[PDB]
């Protein structure tokens, strides 16, 4: 489970505000947040890896709480 | 203070009715009205063991104790009222009912119609008059849609059909009362009596046009 | 020969006439005891007439000689006689009330209807409605997806199905899904635990509001839930 795939983003939004907003639940280890280089802009998904699994599956259990720019945020294993 | 002992005590008073008229009256009256039903008790009893001497007086007695003990009205009161009224009702005098109907008049409860219309109903045998001077005065009266329904309909078995009509023409009026009724009709209804009017009993050939129309 | 002189019927009434209007100003005793009309699942608006009961029966008499052929609303109105559940609102409006059938997971999600454990549903939305697909809530205090919890911890036959949102296997929480469809391709994968027994009409009012990203078009909220018991 350490790793989290969050769906339904705004480009503001960057890998900071996931780094602080995932860490409110839990610490994020390692924070993946393509950034697109073809036209700058960033499609909203991102992959989170913890430090054990523990961290990640009650990860599942409050994660999908987030709402990022009034909108929805998914959360799901990986 | 506790009106026990004066239910008791009223209850043990001897002679006529006299300590228990005037001492259980003032006594009941200088209380709160509560025991009141017990001294409703106690006055079916008294006016059961009275009720062999004479007739008036044990039912002016128990009528006027349970009406002091009512205070100005209540919800029981009609009805013990209406309780006198139906003990009352086989009399032979027109006395019993006219203050039987005249105290379970104090308030305007659902209470004690049941009691004045057959009341003009019994009334008005042998004579239109109590039925045409009740259900006149009933039904221009107070409030209520069905209550010249139940007049016109105990006037339309009498021999008359004047004051069966002239409740359905009162009610025929509408004015401020178009459906009187919504789904109950009080006009179709008069149209099939006059429907009845059109059964084989004038032949004159006049009368029949003139209801159809 | 029957008693029935308390129900009074009226007709004629406006489409911003309602149970309420009628309670504060109706026929006869419309507005008091009890009142009938003809509410949906989810549009939940009267036609123009309706049913009032009134305490006593001369009241109904005496309001019907009255209301009838009243005016209300600028109009002529006629009078004469005569398991749990969500209570879904849809925007501002009350779409009406889902009734659902229901061991741990149909325990967890009973609890979560009546808060006898000290949270649940009540308030929470739908965040995700797929037409011709399903409607997710229990999100309650997320409004997200997966979000929420269970009572014990953190952690497809055809439309009106309850069947638990999960992320990965053995992670229910609180969670779930009212299938719109036959959705067997999520079999052996979600637990369906219940059905709907009454106002499909209302889960389809709340898939009227899906969009193919499942974003919903307007807030659907669950005003109200318990259990009959």
């Amino acid at each position: 489970d350490a790793t989290v795939y969050v769906g339904g983003l705004d480009e503001k939004v960057s890998e900071p505000l996931l780094w602080e907003l995932f860490l409110q639940a839990g610490p994020v280890v390692n924070t993946h947040m393509p950034k697109d280089r073809v036209t700058g802009q960033h499609q909203g998904y991102g992959f989170v890896e913890f430090l054990s699994e523990e961290d990640a599956d009650y990860a599942i259990k409050i994660m999908n709480m987030i709402k990022l720019y009034g909108k929805p945020i998914r959360v799901n294993k990986a | 203070f506790s009106v026990k002992c004066w239910l008791r005590y009223i209850e043990f008073k001897q002679g006529a009715p006299k300590p228990r008229l005037n001492q259980l009256y003032e006594r009941a009256l200088k209380l709160l009205p509560c025991s009141y039903k017990l001294w409703y008790r106690y006055l079916k009893a008294r006016r059961a063991q009275v009720k062999h001497r004479c007739v008036t007086d044990p039912a002016y007695e128990d009528v006027n104790n349970c009406h002091e003990r009512a205070f100005v009205f209540m919800h029981k009161m009609p009805r013990l009222w209406l309780d006198y009224c139906q003990f009352l009702m086989d009399q032979g005098r027109v006395t019993h009912t006219r203050r039987t109907f005249d105290r379970a008049l104090r308030a305007l409860p659902i209470t004690q119609h049941s009691r004045i219309w057959p009341l003009y109903l019994r009334f008005l045998r042998s004579h239109p008059l109590p039925e045409t001077a009740v259900r006149g005065y009933r039904r221009f009266l107070k409030l209520s849609p069905e209550s010249a329904e139940e007049y016109i309909e105990y006037l339309k078995s009498s021999d008359r059909l004047d004051e069966a009509a002239q409740r359905l023409a009162t009610v025929v009026n509408d004015e401020r009362f178009v459906s009187k009724a919504g789904k109950s009709n009080y006009q179709l209804w008069h149209e099939l009596c006059d429907l009845i009017s059109q059964n084989p009993d004038k032949v004159q050939s006049l009368n029949v046009d003139a209801i159809i129309r | 020969m029957a008693t029935t002189k308390r129900v009074l019927y009226v007709g004629g009434l406006a489409e911003e006439v309602d149970d309420k209007v009628l309670h504060a100003a109706f026929i006869p005793f419309g507005d008091i005891t009890d009142i009938q009309i003809p509410l949906d699942y989810e549009t939940e608006k009267h036609r123009g007439f309706a049913f009032v009961e009134f305490e006593l029966a001369e009241d109904a008499a005496a309001a019907i000689d009255n209301m009838n052929e009243s005016e209300l609303f600028g109009r002529t109105i006629r009078v004469n006689l005569a398991q749990v559940y969500m209570d879904i609102k849809i925007g501002n409006k009350p779409a009406g009330r889902i009734q659902m059938l229901l061991p741990m997971t149909a325990e967890n999600f009973r609890c979560l209807c009546t808060h006898e454990k000290g949270f649940g549903f009540k308030g929470s939305s739908f965040h995700r409605i797929i037409p011709q697909f399903m409607c997710q809530g229990g999100d309650f205090t997320n409004h997200n997806g997966t979000g929420g919890k269970s009572i014990y911890g953190k952690k497809h036959t055809g439309p009106g199905l309850l069947s638990m949102a999960n992320s990965g296997p053995n992670t229910n929480g609180s969670q779930f899904f009212l299938t719109c469809d036959k959705t067997d391709w999520l079999d052996g994968k979600h637990v369906v635990f219940g059905e709907v027994t009454e106002g499909l009409d209302v889960l389809r009012q709340i898939e009227a509001q899906g969009s193919k990203d499942g974003k919903p078009k307007q807030k659907v909220i669950i005003a109200d839930c318990g259990e009959y018991v």
